[PDB]
Order: C-alpha cells, then structure tokens, then sequence
C-alpha cells in the first residue's frame, strides 16, 4: 500500500448551523489526531483553513 | 461535560450509555423498558447499559440490555437536527432499584430561570481530548427563547432550547449527545448540539421533550 493507494478522504459533513452533534463517533486525521466527530473536523478544517483529510472511521 | 462535577452516587438513576464498540451517547431511561436519546446517536445495533457511575471499573448495579427496536424521529432532519430524538425499546425490562430507576416526561415546556441537571461522560476540555471514566453532573439555567436565537441566529427551531451560561466554561460536549437534561423532576431535554462545548455566547442547544410527548407514548404503546 503506497502513497496513492493511501490517500486520506475530504471530512464530508451534512449539518448546515455552524455547530456540531455532541456524538462521540471519532475519526483519525492524517495528521494523526482523533477528532471527536466528521462535523468537529470540518469545523476545524473552516476554521484555521487547513486540509485535514480522514485517514480511516475510529480513533487514531 | 465541561466544567461540572462527579454525579453523587444515586442522583441520576435514569442516566444511560449507549454503545457500539465505545460510550458513544447517553440516554434517559422513561419506562421500565424505554430509553429516550438523540436522533444523531442511531446505529443499527445498539448495547444500552444501565447503573454505571465509573464507565471503565464495574462496580456491579451494571445492567447490560442489547436494544430490541431503535426509532430514530421519523422527520429527523440531518441537515437542521430538527427532531434530534430517538426511542431504543430494551430487549428486557430494566430491574428497578434506588441506582437504575424511570424519569418522568415534562407535563409543560422548558421555563427561563429553571434549575437543570446535565450529566454525561462525553468530553471535560473545551480544547483537547478529557473524556472521564465517572460520570459528570452540571447545574445549568434554561435560558429565553431570545438569548437562544441571538446565540444561533436562524437555527433554533420550536422543537429546541438553549441551557447554560453565555458566559461560557460550562456545557455538554461531544460524547454527551442524547444524555438528559432534568428540571424540577422532569426530563425537559436531551443533549443534541452547539458551536463547540463552553465557548462564550455559544451555549448548548437541547431537543425540547414536550413537543414529543404525544409521539413517544403512542410509539412506545404501538411496539409493546
């Protein structure tokens, strides 16, 4: 599994109220972080404009 | 739970996890055999536990109930989180006693100024990553309908409320969704969403139990 076959998916959320669900349903960044859910991550990529992909559902 | 306290043992009977894998939601339990949560928290399969305070060390008033029927609102809406509600029916009825015990529905909608208890095992750090092994109590105010709609301008539905400090440094977080939010002996809310945990003018938002009054006895009554 090289680089390409590895690649990490765009955080797609769904919610439109510049907030998120207080589910705990983590996923794992590519940068290595847990993020609590898909919309806090989302949230993170708007709000310090960065392009954190999710490498996989569930905590790093 | 952000900037709450541990729960006393015996003052939140009704409190519930949800469970997949991980504590994912909390939950209120309304009947010998019902739990009620938020329509977010759905999955296919569910493991309601009961009686826990310490959610990593067994302390043995655990009643472990894989859910029979899990009914997401039927108008739940992804995009809004209108109608964040959800009935899980228990696959056996919960055993009563003074740490697994019923909380009443509300008999009026959320009052302004009314004392409410928050509890839940979902995140403690307003930035980073605390999630507690017991689990966490807030006092917080129901605050009025315009301090809500101010905070979340176009967002607050009827079938939501505001609870908390405008303030900020107390709130539900992430992992506390569907866990209860009781008033004066009534559960009044369930924990659904807002903009962060504790952030100033940012209070959460809760899915208004009174306007589902009707729809969760004629549920419960129709899948018994």
């Amino acid at each position: 599994p090289g680089y390409l076959d590895s690649l990490g998916r765009e955080a797609k959320c769904y919610s439109e109220l510049n907030g998120c669900t207080k589910i705990y349903d983590p996923v794992c960044g590519t940068d290595g972080n847990t993020y609590p859910n898909e919309c806090v991550l989302c949230f993170e990529n708007r709000k310090r404009q960065t392009s954190i992909l999710i490498q996989k559902s569930g905590p790093c | 739970i952000v900037g709450g306290y541990n729960c006393e043992e015996n003052s939140v009977p009704y409190q519930v996890s949800l469970n997949s894998g991980y504590h994912f939601c909390g939950g209120s339990l309304i009947n010998e055999q019902w739990v009620v949560s938020a329509g977010h928290c759905y999955k296919s399969r569910i493991q309601v536990r009961l009686g826990e305070h310490n959610i990593e060390v067994l302390e043995g008033n655990e009643q472990f109930i894989n859910a029979a029927k899990i009914i997401r609102h039927p108008q739940y809406d992804r995009k809004t989180l209108n109608n964040d509600i959800m009935l899980i029916k228990l696959s056996s009825r919960a055993v009563i006693n003074a740490r697994v015990s019923t909380i009443s529905l509300p008999t009026a909608p959320p009052a302004t100024g009314t004392k409410c208890l928050i509890s839940g095992w979902g995140n403690t750090a307003s930035s980073g990553a605390d999630y507690p092994d017991e689990l966490q109590c807030l006092d917080a105010p129901v605050l009025s309908q315009a301090k809500c709609e101010a905070s979340y301008p176009g967002k607050i539905t009827s079938n939501m409320f505001c609870v908390g400090f405008l303030e900020g440094g107390k709130d539900s977080c992430q992992g506390d969704a569907g866990g209860p939010v009781v008033c004066n002996g009534q559960l009044q809310g369930v924990v659904s969403w807002g903009d962060g945990c504790a952030q100033k003018n940012k209070p959460g938002v809760y899915t208004k139990v009174y306007n589902y009054v009707k729809w969760i006895k004629n549920t419960i009554a129709a899948n018994s």
